[PDB]
């Protein structure tokens, strides 16, 4: 095979990238908030339908390291390819360089797959837009990045990707200071929940929160834990 | 012309959605109902064949239920032909994991693997995806019984009860009103059959058009024993539920 | 049409996709560049859009090596491929010769990567279907011709320039260069010149969290100026607008 | 059974100056006790003030020169008429050597010229790769007859100022091109007498930035 | 040394009438050193029993190799595999590595379930079908076993005449060999029940 | 329809694209080949489109092995590429069998290659007709190879714009000589029928090139005609048409 | 280049794969063929037709041997059956007679041939063979079995079936004529009778090709002296033998 | 041949000889065995002359490549394990390797690693590798202290090479001293072994088996 | 051959490895760990043929961790030893044989029972209640078989390990310069400062 699928557009664009970004619109919604001591990635699960087990359904934030997590927006099929690939890079980086992955290394890696499939004829880039966050070893500094199916990456202090990310981002502008992230763990988790309470709703059955704190601490907070923060937001 | 005759079917549409993946879901609504219900003592898989004739031999027919390994079987809804290739890739992969780790493959990994193959067809080669939907009954000791559906895009969704194929919506409303979280395999066997009786594809539901299989933890010592019933053992349960 | 092929000529006499590449530079955040014989300065815009962007870790300034700097403007999906290749090329030269690579030779190598459109033209391996969409301002100092500034196209063509501005606001920048470039500029007078032309094609308040300056100097190497220095230079420009 | 290596003898001597360099070598080619050729210099000018001699097993040594002079061409073509350094020359030869290091060469290679400081520079290579800067280095079969004597007259090794009795060493000298020509001629004439792979002719190459000179002197036929 | 006779291990098998029996020692060592007394060489797929002697890693790699193949067969035909089809399979898989050969001796012992006929076969290192209807022995003290089983046996033993002869034949060979013995296990294989019986043997 | 490639095929039993490529040969220079008793005399019109050109320095005549002349018409690069391929083939034969390749054998190998590109869509059909022949131990031969990949033995052949003019005269030449004629005399006749075939090319002026492989003069080796011999042929033809 | 590696099969927008619908049309332009499974044999039958009356039909084979106890018969295109039967023979030998050293089970073989079809709907430069095959056989593990192979690349076991352009007529005829217990002799009489209504040619044994996978024959095995080994279950009936059975209807 | 390196508080002293031989005969008296991998890393030449130099030049290529990509200077742990895997490949193809990579940084301190041709990566505060490593060890480790002055450390480096030159046939030439600090390596010149010997004999009172 | 002893007790596994490094005829280091965590509840110690051991331990560490992180579950000691056995079996066929002898001691949480394995460089996994490799193992096996009772405690097994090391010092002519001792228990992987 070599029959081109990436064809140059008369906008100075590539047809497959514009479509990938439409796919991220259809996708799920991942939100990222960096505190002064935490990163929080909360995501939308699709499980509105009744009689659906939630023990065995793949999680929308998958841990690639012990303090670097990978979350996604877009198609549910294509996201898994970057996740399995990121884990191989993690074990390769520990073999040949020693020391856990940094967020930055993985941000470049995930872009190199999208970028490689954008330029070549025979492969289309994945319709998956990602947030890579976490800590780097011997640093209590939270790192928050976004890569997109172009193969371009940019830093953020807080971010949102996926459906009606415009609406949520506008709410997060006023309740977030670049100079002053949330200095509390609690207020950071409450901030991500409020952003999710615009689009996601459904109580807490489509709301997830993973909090990552330094010292290799990834914690997953269920529907039950998340309710606790919701009521505090309602009173507020 | 080696690009004049290519149409590009590994491309997204302006929506972000693959043409061939959308069409595949249609062609799988052609194939008959297939049901998975997860009790707690097992998993019931029950499928009604999509062809029947009276000179057709249905007593040896395998066209829905296939064993990938001794704890994992699938129901097929789509083309038999398309599914077969994946079924034998599955057998190789499950046994490969047993060969190297001396441990049976968890349900998660196998499901993820077949999904990657489906995505791989749209990712490259200009190949069409095999339009298959599987309902996986699987056991592992880490999550107990696990129930899954995979779709021809290559994605998997956990379930408690689920249906694919013909009359997918109807079947699902019946499961929602009748399901308990404390159901036995017995309760789930009766629920599966009664649901197939309202989503039947002739006017009568018959034992010889049913494949029925369970995976039961009743089998001693903690083992899971898959039993694929004979149509003459499916007949027995058809009299239990009083269709007959 | 003629963009459905990879090498297919159009009545034009030249490639159509390549034109689209030139019209992908006009989607980039302006990169401006002034070369003098006292060192060469590269500035760049970043483009804030939110108080939720971290911009002092984002830059379009890149180090290819100690003695060569680069600024990129256009599609930056494409620029990642080219910058990694520039980084290898420099290191290969220093592997093979234990010597500094010329700015002209380094640029010429990156133009060879830029010509890799086609999937069946010549003998050399094609790793793309189309052209890139990004232009470069590779500045540097070599000990042969001194300070150098090259502008490299995604075409696979390069020119030596004394001053060049690429990006969205390139034409409005280039008008200011014709009247404001002269041979008796200094390093610091050049540095203020960058910000002057950048301020017009800036769509926001010109400040130090959406502009980045960098020099390449013989004796200091490649130094990326910190936002403190950028903030100072910006303020002194407003004092020379308080002279008019 | 086939052994694809042999020996063709010969001898070289490269001396780094202070604004000159001299690379000299014999024009005798042998295989054991047979004289192959009376006249056939192995000391080649390669152009641009670099001289290279790859001495020992001739077939390998020739190959190295062919490819190196090809690299001179590709340096001007692909680096845009950049003038070749001695430095740059050295590393490039090392790649041609380490490449067939598992199918080893068997030459001792020396280059000489001026570096861009405007002084002489000599680098000498072992037969698989690696080189280091030296002042004087010999190579070839008669190398160890020529070496200690050149060190005594150039670096003043194990010489002391008269009547200090090994307390004040006779400092390093100032060399001139003329002086060194005398030392080369003296040493090779001794070598012809006390070694058999040396003789028939001597060709001394002088490198400056004023040009490269080839000067021939005869040796004995024995 | 020879990588077949570096860890030893021995398997005896005899036919009876309406029965077969296979037995092995539990001794598995590396060279002179005894490593384990907790290692069984008898495996079974359906009503076929596989004993395997020779080089240790090839014992265990071939054990899982034949498991890979018989799973495929079983799921496909939805029936137990027969001793005769298993022989053919063993012969072909050993011949796959002709160069860089396997260094084992597999032993096939079962009862044909479509006639009730006891059935045994042996294989060698490159693997060839070795039919007999008296005994098949393989390993390093196979040589010893060939004399011992010949001497004791008289055609078509009873299941328990079978157990008395087969118990002896192994123990005397197995303590007459350095890399065999260290315990023993005997399967007496009938059409309907398999009894597994350990033998008290002298620790050697 | 039915020209979009060459794995299209029409209900007419024709391939259209390949017939179209014969029209490129019709736009070429005139070239002739006369099969003689003891050899072949080729001649080709070389146009003088400007006095800027350098005469008898741009050959359309490339030798293959040592005894097979090849001269063509149509698209000049495509025919030079065809002859490059066949020079590799000639060498392989000489390698394996330690003898120069025969004329029927050389034809077969070229024919498969040109035949292959009218089946694949990955490689473009030819647009050349080549006239090639020579003397080996099996006699003199003359072959004309279509871009469709057809050849035959010939007593006379032509291709180019002036193939009409050449062919008519070869009929009369076969009526002059009902077995054929000497190679020596055919030097004068190759010129003669090029000069008549320049009446569709008398808008221009031309340079006459003649090449031959003949047993009786060159000892069955392929050489060029030129010098006093060429000028005798030119004088012959000049007088005939006046 | 040669960028054909994209599939020539594609989903249709109302579901269903367009290419195999087209191939299924090619089955209904072909001859008629049928299989009746008895309890003590199988009979398979097809009609012979020729491109010229000067063509011999005594050298024309549309029933082919895959293995000794297992036969095949086609409906559809001649060319498409001709290569594909060779591939059916090939995969029985590479993967079960070089690994399991014996002739494959009927169930097993039918599955393998559907894999071959399945990769002729995948990738460019291929398109599915436009035939349906009946693979009648006997194995020693699943008994007699009668199969129908689809150009889909799916299979189904049957008790009696038909394929070809006159298939619908033939199976409705067979609907009344099939019983739980059958004789092979009665099976033959039904087979020729059913095919009389679907053949527009002669109905002589010259033009009706008949083959049974009935009881095995150890005198066609080619050796004797191992009782244990069994001979071909297949037996093609020559033209005179088929005429005797026409009088016995 | 003798190359050694030792940690202390000040960083790492790298000290090496300069005699290299070819056969019984002494090819050179001015062959540097230190390969400056970059401004913050030193490597020592031991094992094959060819292999060691080539691969430590290539390591510095890969060092620059890490530094540009991450924007931060390479980990020394990372450098050693890059070189190791590659030699392990040419394990069973015959390469000869022994280097000590020496570095000092801000996130692990001074660290020495020993890379082998078999592909070893050893941590240690001391290594002596070469043909005269046994005479280097003796005197070095008797006078070793983790608490050590930088001045004293340079004299101990000298003295270990000087011992090796005395006893070993292939060792000697000259001494090159480097003090790797956090800020990178500083070069402290070349000191001739031949003049060092008689000075130290007078100064310390050592080498009293030698006539004088 | 570097010291590598295993002793399975009835609530943990106790592994021990040699600190000495010997390449050539010279000791280069006399305090260096020769053990690496594979999983948070499985440990592998390694000894064998210089430099093969180092590389392949970091290789296996990477492989098992790839699966363990992907699925978020840690593999049983039984499974881990089988995987290692697979690579070793393959590696002797391969171009360069790998000489790596490893004791993989782990606490099975699945069955909630300690397990200890001895894997030779041939690739044969065997469960034992104690193990060893190298020549040193020759002297300790008789001690271990003397003093092992099936109801062991962690401290009795530490005390027995001290005996094995004292006997080793007498009968082996090689210095191993003490051992590192590690416990793989249900509470993690810990070190003890007893030797």
């Amino acid at each position: 095979y070599d029959r081109a699928l990436s064809i140059f557009s008369p906008d100075g664009h590539i047809f497959q990238v514009e479509y990938a970004l439409e796919a991220v619109k259809r996708g799920t919604c991942a939100v990222g908030v960096k505190g002064k001591n935490c990163v929080v990635l909360g995501c939308e699960r699709r499980s509105t339908l009744k009689l659906q087990d939630t023990r065995i359904t793949p999680s929308k934030v998958s841990k690639i390291d012990s303090h670097v997590v990978l979350s996604f927006s877009g198609l549910n099929a294509d996201s898994r390819i970057l996740i399995e690939k990121a884990r191989v890079e993690a074990q390769s980086h520990r073999l040949t360089l020693e020391d856990p992955v940094t967020v930055e290394y993985l941000t470049r890696y995930v872009a190199g797959v999208q970028q490689r499939y954008t330029q070549s004829g025979g492969v289309r880039p994945f319709g998956v837009s990602t947030l890579i966050a976490g800590f780097d070893p011997r640093d209590d500094e939270p790192k928050l990045y976004q890569t997109e199916p172009s193969g371009i990456y940019s830093s953020w202090s807080a971010q949102t990707i996926g459906r009606n990310s415009k609406t949520v981002r506008e709410f997060l502008e006023k309740n977030y200071d670049r100079k002053e992230p949330p200095a509390t763990v609690e207020e950071c988790v409450k901030l991500t929940v409020r952003s999710l309470l615009e689009v996601v709703q459904t109580g807490a059955k489509n709301i997830e929160i993973t909090v990552v704190k330094p010292d290799s601490d990834i914690v997953a907070l269920s529907s039950e834990e998340i309710n606790q923060y919701v009521t505090q937001i309602e009173q507020e | 012309g080696s690009r004049r005759y290519d149409s590009r079917t590994t491309i997204f549409s302006p929506e972000g959605r693959l043409y061939q993946v959308e069409y595949a879901l249609e062609s799988i609504s052609h194939a008959g109902t297939a049901i998975g219900i997860m009790a707690s003592d097992g998993i019931v898989l029950a499928a009604e064949r999509k062809v029947t004739s009276t000179l057709l031999e249905q007593d040896t027919s395998t066209e829905k239920l296939y064993k990938l390994n001794d704890k994992i079987a699938v129901a097929v809804a789509g083309l038999t032909a398309d599914a077969e290739i994946l079924i034998n890739t599955a057998r190789i992969h499950a046994q490969n994991y047993l060969k190297t780790y001396n441990e049976d493959i968890p349900v998660e990994i196998l499901v993820r693997r077949l999904s990657d193959i489906k995505q791989g067809y749209t990712q490259h080669g200009g190949l069409r995806p095999f339009g298959v939907s599987f309902i996986y009954a699987g056991y592992d000791d880490r999550y107990g019984y696990q129930l899954y559906t995979s779709n021809p895009s290559g994605n998997y969704t956990g379930w408690k009860a689920i249906s694919v194929g013909a009359n997918t919506s109807a079947a699902q409303t019946l499961l929602q009103m009748d399901y308990k979280d404390d159901m036995k395999v017995d309760d789930a066997i009766e629920l599966a059959l009664k649901t197939l009786s309202k989503t039947t594809d002739s006017s009568a539901l018959t034992y010889d058009r049913l494949e029925f299989a369970t995976i039961r933890k009743g089998a001693n010592d903690g083992e899971v024993y898959q039993k694929i019933f004979k149509p003459q053992e499916i007949k027995d349960i058809l009299v239990k539920t009083g269709i007959t | 049409e003629y963009d459905r092929g990879v090498s297919t000529f159009s009545p034009e006499g030249r490639l159509f996709q390549v034109e689209y590449s030139l019209e992908a530079i006009k989607l980039g955040s302006t990169a401006i560049g002034i070369a003098t014989k006292e060192g060469v300065v590269l500035g760049v815009e970043k483009r804030a859009t939110s108080p939720l962007l971290e911009s002092d870790s984002i830059e379009k300034i890149v180090e290819i090596d100690r003695h060569i700097g680069c600024a990129m403007s256009g599609l930056t999906a494409d620029a990642r491929s080219m910058i990694e290749h520039a980084r290898t090329a420099a290191v290969t030269h220093n592997l093979y010769y234990d010597e500094d690579i010329n700015v002209e030779s380094l640029t010429q190598s990156v133009c060879d990567l830029a010509l890799r459109f086609g999937e069946g033209a010549s003998g050399e391996e094609r790793l793309m279907s189309r052209p890139f969409g990004v232009a470069l301002l590779i500045a540097g100092h070599d000990a042969d011709d001194g300070y150098q500034l090259f502008h490299a196209e995604p075409s696979g063509t390069f020119y030596r320039y004394n001053a060049k501005a690429i990006g969205s606001g390139s034409e409005g920048a280039q008008a200011e260069l014709l009247n404001e470039w002269h041979s008796s500029l200094t390093l610091k007078e050049a540095e203020l010149l960058v910000l002057k032309i950048l301020k017009q094609v800036m769509e926001e308040k010109l400040d130090e969290n959406n502009a980045q300056l960098s020099c390449i100097t013989k004796q200091d190497g490649f130094k990326i100026y910190d936002n403190e220095k950028t903030a100072e230079l910006i303020k002194e420009l407003k004092e020379k607008e308080a002279a008019e | 059974q086939f052994n694809p290596y042999g020996d063709n003898g010969g001898t070289i001597l490269g001396i780094a100056g202070e604004d000159f360099a001299v690379l000299a070598g014999d024009t005798r080619n042998i295989t054991d006790y047979s004289i192959n050729s009376r006249y056939e210099p192995k000391v080649f000018d390669c152009g641009d003030n670099i001289v290279m001699s790859a001495n020992g097993f001739a077939a390998d040594g020739d190959a190295l020169v062919k490819r190196f002079k090809n690299s001179v061409k590709w340096y001007h073509f692909d680096h845009n008429d950049k003038k070749l350094s001695i430095n740059s020359a050295a590393r490039n030869i090392q790649h041609l050597l380490y490449g067939k290091r598992f199918f080893p060469y068997y030459v001792h290679t020396i280059i000489a010229g001026l570096d861009e400081d405007g002084k002489g520079a000599v680098y000498s290579f072992d037969p698989v790769g690696s080189y280091e800067r030296e002042q004087c280095r010999a190579g070839g079969a008669a190398a160890s007859l020529i070496m200690p004597f050149l060190d005594n007259q150039v670096n003043f090794k194990n010489q002391y100022e008269p009547g200090t009795n090994g307390k004040v060493k006779k400092p390093l000298k100032y060399l001139s091109v003329e002086e060194v020509i005398k030392l080369v001629r003296d040493s090779f004439t001794s070598a012809t007498e006390r070694h058999i792979q040396v003789g028939d002719g001597l060709e001394i190459l002088i490198v400056t930035k004023d040009g490269v000179r080839k000067e021939f002197y005869e040796l004995k036929r024995d | 040394s020879d990588p077949s006779s570096i860890n030893g291990g021995i398997v005896v098998a005899m036919t009876g009438k309406d029965c077969v029996a296979i037995a092995c020692d539990l001794r598995l060592g590396s060279q002179s050193l005894g490593v384990s007394n907790k290692f069984e060489k008898i495996f079974h797929y359906g009503h076929v029993f596989l004993g395997i002697t020779g080089l240790a890693t090839d014992v265990t790699t071939l054990n899982e190799m034949f498991r890979y193949k018989t799973n495929l067969y079983k799921l496909k035909e939805e029936r137990a595999i027969e001793p005769e089809t298993f022989t053919q399979l063993v012969s072909s898989s050993l011949y796959e590595r002709r160069f860089g050969p396997y260094f084992v001796g597999p032993v096939v012992a079962g009862i044909n379930s479509k006639s009730g006929k006891p059935f045994i076969a042996g294989f060698d290192l490159i693997g060839c079908i070795d039919e007999a209807k008296d005994f098949i022995v393989s390993g390093t003290a196979s040589d010893q076993l060939f004399g011992m089983c010949e001497s004791l046996y008289e055609p078509n033993l009873e299941p328990e005449d079978l157990f008395e002869t087969i118990s002896q034949a192994l123990l005397n060979a197995a303590d007459r060999d350095a890399l065999s013995g260290w315990g023993a296990v005997v399967y007496i294989i009938k059409k309907d029940e398999v009894v597994k019986r350990y033998l008290k043997m002298r620790q050697d | 329809g039915y020209d979009l490639s060459n794995s299209v095929f029409s209900p007419d039993g024709r391939n259209f694209q390949v017939e179209y490529a014969v029209k490129a040969v019709e736009n070429g220079t005139t070239s002739i080949g006369i099969k003689c008793n003891d050899g072949v005399v080729f001649a080709v019109e070389k146009l003088i489109t400007s006095k800027l050109l350098v005469p008898q320095k741009n050959v359309k005549i490339q030798v293959v092995d040592r005894h097979i002349g090849c001269v063509y018409s149509g698209l000049i690069p495509d025919g030079r590429h065809l002859v490059n391929r066949g020079r590799e083939e000639a060498a392989s034969f000489k390698k394996l069998y330690k003898t120069p390749i025969p004329i029927p054998a050389f034809a077969d190998r070229l024919g498969q290659y040109v035949q292959a590109h009218t089946l694949y869509n990955s490689v473009r059909p030819f647009g050349v007709s080549t006239i090639f022949g020579g003397v080996d131990k099996n006699g003199a031969h003359l072959y004309m190879l279509e871009p469709s990949g057809s050849y035959w033995g010939y007593k006379g052949a032509a291709t180019g714009k002036g193939r009409q003019s050449a062919k008519a005269e070869l009929e009369k030449l076969v009526d002059h000589h009902p077995e054929g004629l000497s190679a020596r005399e055919a030097v004068k006749q190759a010129a003669k029928i090029i000069y008549l075939a320049h009446e569709d090319n008398k808008e221009k002026d031309f340079e006459l090139e003649i090449s031959w492989c003949s047993l009786s003069e060159t000892n069955g080796l392929h050489k060029f005609v030129k010098g006093d011999l060429l000028q005798e042929a030119i004088d012959f033809a000049q007088k005939e048409i006046n | 280049t040669d960028r054909y590696s994209f599939s020539l099969t594609t989903f249709s927008p109302s579901g269903k794969l367009g290419q195999i619908d087209y191939a299924l049309t090619a089955v209904k332009q072909g001859v008629t063929s049928l299989g009746i499974k008895a309890t003590n044999g199988v009979v398979i039958a097809t009609e012979k037709k020729s491109s010229s009356p000067l063509a011999m039909s005594e050298t024309l084979s549309k029933v082919s041997l895959l293995t000794p106890d297992i036969g095949a018969v086609y409906s559809g295109m001649g060319p498409d059956y001709r290569v594909l039967v060779d591939k059916s023979r090939k995969v029985a030998h590479t993967s079960y007679k070089r690994i399991y050293g014996e002739y494959p089970p009927t169930k097993l073989l039918v599955s393998e041939v559907a894999k071959i079809m399945q990769e002729a709907t995948q990738s460019g430069g291929v398109r599915p063979f436009g035939v349906s095959l009946l693979i009648a056989g006997h194995d020693e593990f699943n008994g007699f079995s009668l199969y129908q192979v689809d150009p889909s690349g799916s299979y189904f076991p049957w008790k009696a079936t038909a394929i070809g352009k006159g298939s619908v007529a033939a199976k409705t005829f067979l609907e009344k004529r099939w019983n739980d217990e059958l004789e092979l002799e009665d099976a033959i009489h039904i087979a020729l009778l059913t095919l009389k209504e679907s053949v527009e040619g002669e109905f002589n044994g010259d033009t009706i090709e008949l083959a049974i996978i009935g009881d095995e024959n150890p005198d066609l095995l080619g050796y004797t002296g191992i009782p244990t080994d069994k001979g071909p279950r297949f037996r093609k009936l020559t033209s005179q033998e088929i005429n005797d059975r026409l009088e016995a209807l | 041949t003798t190359t050694l390196a030792f940690r202390f508080q000040g960083g790492i002293i790298v000290a090496v000889d300069s005699r290299a031989t070819a056969g019984n005969w002494v090819a050179s008296q001015t062959v540097k065995k230190v390969i400056e991998i970059n401004p913050f890393l030193l490597g020592t030449m031991a094992g094959g002359a060819a292999d060691c130099q080539f691969w430590e030049t290539w390591l510095g290529s890969q060092c620059r490549l890490h530094e540009l990509r991450e924007k931060e200077r390479i980990s020394v742990a990372a450098a050693s394990k890059i070189l190791s895997n590659l030699v392990y490949q040419y394990k069973g193809a015959g390469l000869s390797m022994g280097t000590m990579i020496c570095g000092y940084t801000r996130k692990e301190g001074p660290t020495i690693y020993y890379v082998d041709s078999d592909g070893t990566r050893l941590k240690g505060d001391i290594f002596c590798v070469g043909s005269g490593q046994t005479f280097a060890y003796g005197v070095l480790d008797s006078n070793y202290k983790w608490d050590l002055s930088v001045e004293d450390a340079l004299y101990l480096g000298k003295r270990s090479i000087l011992a090796a030159a005395h006893r070993d046939a292939y060792s000697g030439g000259s001494v090159n001293l480097y003090h790797v600090t956090e800020d990178g390596w500083i070069y402290h010149g070349n000191h001739d072994v031949g003049e060092l010997f008689w000075k130290v004999k007078e100064e310390e009172g050592s080498f009293n088996n030698v006539i004088g | 051959m570097d010291i590598i002893l295993g002793i399975r007790v009835q609530d943990s596994v106790i592994l021990a490895s040699s600190k000495a490094v010997t390449r050539g005829i010279s000791v280069l280091k006399d305090s260096d760990d020769k053990t690496r965590q594979l999983s948070p509840h499985t440990l592998m110690s390694f000894a064998g043929e210089a430099g093969d051991t180092v590389q392949f331990a970091e290789y296996i560490q990477a492989n098992i961790q790839l699966y363990s992180i992907r699925e978020d579950y840690e593999l049983s000691p039984q499974a881990v030893s089988s995987f290692v056995r697979q690579e070793l079996a393959k590696s002797i066929r391969s171009r360069r044989p790998y000489q790596v002898n490893v004791l993989i001691g782990g606490y099975d949480k699945k069955k909630n029972k300690p397990e200890l394995y001895q894997i030779d460089y041939l690739g044969t996994k065997v469960e034992l209640p104690y193990g060893a490799h190298g020549y040193s193992g020759f002297y300790t096996f008789s001690l271990l078989d003397h003093h092992y009772r099936p109801d062991m405690t962690t401290e009795e097994g530490l005390d027995l390990l001290k005996l094995c090391v004292q006997e080793l010092e007498k009968r082996m002519p090689m210095d191993f310069k003490g051992v590192i001792v590690k416990i793989v228990d249900k509470d993690g992987i810990r070190q003890v400062d007893d030797f």
